[PDB]
């Protein structure tokens, strides 16, 4: 038994609705369940036997279906509902769906940028990394332009976003530029530029070495 | 009710591994233990289950011959053996107690690679409200866990998903405290890399 889940990922408004579908390969006779998987926590059962809600789970979570075709809904979205959701047939053995990674929209938020020099411990090595955190922003989309002495540096960068904040709907993002200790010392000015929808001109953070 | 899963593992291609799932807190033979395959990125995949007592084992057809489930009633511990390891078997493995609170194990990150273990080099990242950081650079394999002030700072913390570049992992973590508290008071990040048995603290000065 195969289970086909759609959508793979979704972005829905705060106080809005979402519908996830699962399509079994055979009649699974309403023996389907729906789980909520929050990062580094419980896969938490929400709904079993298609529609039966597990205890304490709000009225706004619902489940439907029969045969091979099943649905799950959540209306009146709250930030706390940021999770990847799975269906699970337990009619004959067990099979999960592919998951639906859910995001909940929010009011656009400008990032707090912070540039950090290489540590004197890192300069014991032949490498020197400049780090830049662009914290608690919404609209996941963001360009981090590095500038060394006013010139754009594209190679040698490492970006990573956090998963969406479960409490306040923002993302955080970390960009690390690594250079050799000697290439780092050939320059002065280090800039972490941030292109986001909330500003028409980049939120920029710098430091000067020979200062 | 406890489901203490075994430690994080690194193993060469072609070899085998055994993951344990030590149950405690309830009667072992009252429930089955399922093993699930976790992601990366997305997706949980059911491998199979075992009955303590009964001995009945059910498998996913994909995992028959790949995985071997055992249970030891005398020690209340379910095992999974995984064989002829390839990199597709690199994943997090979760055991679960059959649910008819629902209890799962914590996870076991299995990595299948020819690479060796490198502990991370933890670098302090110093500059109303101030932001500090730690760069956990160049380690292998996953995972790493970062705390700040031994779990006392949390809400201003943002730890970043590791990114593999040139066969090594690097993640960073930032904490944002009021300027009022640093440097007058100490801020230290604690980074653990289980696969190299290192616990490293770095005071941000
Ligand atoms: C979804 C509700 C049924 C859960 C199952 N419980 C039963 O089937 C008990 C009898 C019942 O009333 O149908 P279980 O937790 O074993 O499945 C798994 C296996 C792997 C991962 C997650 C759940
Ligand atoms: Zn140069
Ligand atoms: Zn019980
Ligand atoms: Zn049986």
């Amino acid at each position: 038994i195969e289970l086909t889940q759609s959508p793979s990922s979704l972005s829905a408004s705060l106080g809005g609705k979402v519908t996830i579908t699962c399509k079994a390969s055979q009649d699974i006779k309403k023996y389907i369940g729906w789980y909520q998987h929050k990062p580094g926590k419980q896969p938490r059962l929400l709904i079993h036997y298609t529609s039966t809600l597990l205890p304490g789970i709000p009225s706004r979570f619902r489940g439907s279906g029969s045969g091979r075709d099943y649905s799950f809904s959540i209306s009146n979205l709250e930030p706390e509902d940021i999770a990847t959701y799975y269906c699970l047939q337990y009619y004959n053995l067990r099979t999960f769906g592919g998951g639906t990674k859910l995001e909940i929209k929010r009011a656009d938020a400008a990032p707090t940028v912070s540039i950090f020099p290489p540590s004197s411990e890192q300069l014991t090595s032949g490498g020197a990394s400049v780090v830049c955190f662009l914290n608690n922003f919404y609209s996941k989309d963001i360009n981090v332009k590095w500038k060394i002495d006013g010139s754009e540096r594209q190679n040698g960068v490492l970006n990573s976003w956090t998963d969406q904040d479960s409490k306040d709907s923002t993302y955080s993002m970390s960009s690390t530029l690594t250079l050799t200790k000697d290439e780092y010392e050939r320059h002065n000015s280090y800039t972490c530029e941030a292109t986001h929808k909330t500003s028409t001109s980049p939120i920029v953070k710098s430091f000067n070495r020979n200062e | 009710v406890q489901l203490q899963e075994s430690d994080a593992e690194l193993v060469k291609p072609g070899a085998s591994v055994k993951i344990s799932c030590k149950a405690s807190g309830y009667t072992f033979t009252d429930h089955v233990i399922h093993w699930v395959k976790q992601k990366p990125e997305q997706g949980l995949e059911w491998i199979g289950y075992i009955s303590p007592g009964n001995g009945d084992i059910k498998y996913n057809e994909k995992f028959k011959g790949k995985a071997t489930l055992t249970a030891d009633k005398s020690s209340s511990t379910a095992y999974m053996q995984l064989n002829s390891l390839t990199s597709e078997d690199s994943a997090v493995y979760l055991c679960k107690r059959g649910y008819y609170v629902d209890y799962w194990g914590q996870g076991t990150t299995l990595t299948v690679s020819s690479a060796k273990t490198t502990p991370p080099s933890v670098y302090p990242l110093a500059p109303s409200m101030v932001t500090l950081g730690c760069l956990v650079k160049g380690y292998f394999p996953e995972p790493v866990t970062v705390t700040w002030n031994s779990g006392s700072l949390s809400s201003g913390v943002h730890t970043f998903p590791a990114v593999l570049q040139s066969d090594l992992y690097t993640l960073s973590s930032s904490v944002t405290v009021p300027s009022s508290t640093w440097p007058s008071e100490t801020v230290t990040c604690n980074v653990a890399h289980p696969a190299s048995s290192t616990k490293v603290d770095k005071k941000i000065e």
